[PDB]
């Protein structure tokens, strides 16, 4: 239960196979719901209940309310820490691109990882998680923009 | 879209 | 039935590579938590 970032597995599978990505802060663990669509967790040798999730957000947590409410602030870059399946966690600076909305605009970043990335953590300069990476469009060029997805610190 | 096949 | 395993701190790394553009994109966003391009 160490802050940190985590791969989120099963072996439902053949083999094992990595999911997603969460983020484990202040006792509470942070995913997208694509990831878990909201089931429990092992952590060892205990276990990680589901405390609140939205679809539409595509965000889950685990725990313990949505801790994580750092925010983009518009104009410097960010990271990405990537964690892909069976690979080494590696940051990726960017400057993010914007989700334009009738609900208001939301950061995006233009990087493209396998599926099992889902969740891994955008970060700000501070090392603050700002959103989770992997809820997206493909573009007209069929490159793919993920939003920078935020809950709300309750 | 979640990019992977979407 | 799924499990976690730890990666890594969360921290910026000062010597990152730095990549991606910064489009701007009109997005609707669905009740199935799907984002579509307009």
């Amino acid at each position: 239960t160490t802050d940190g970032v985590y791969r989120v597995m099963t072996r439902r599978l053949l083999g094992s196979t990595q999911v997603g990505v969460g983020v484990m802060q202040e006792g509470v663990f942070h995913t997208m719901w694509h990831v878990t669509k909201g089931a429990a967790l092992r952590s060892g040798e205990g276990r990680l209940d589901p405390y609140w999730g939205d679809v539409k957000q595509d965000l889950v947590s685990y725990c313990g309310p949505w801790k994580l409410d750092a925010a983009w602030d518009g104009l410097s870059e960010v990271q990405l820490l990537a964690v892909p399946p069976g690979e080494r966690a590696k940051n990726i600076q960017t400057l993010p691109g914007i989700f334009k909305t009738k609900d208001g605009d939301i950061g995006a970043v233009a990087l493209d990882y396998p599926a099992g990335t889902s969740g891994s953590p955008i970060l700000d300069k501070c090392g603050r998680v700002i959103g989770l990476y992997g809820n997206g469009v493909v573009i007209k060029n069929g490159s793919y923009v993920s939003a920078i997805t935020q809950g709300k610190r309750e | 879209k979640k990019k992977g096949x979407x | 039935d799924m499990y976690i395993e730890r990666a890594g701190d969360i921290t910026w790394e000062k010597d990152a590579e730095v990549t991606g553009n910064s489009p701007r994109l009109d997005v609707a966003l669905d009740e199935s938590g799907d984002f579509s391009l307009v």
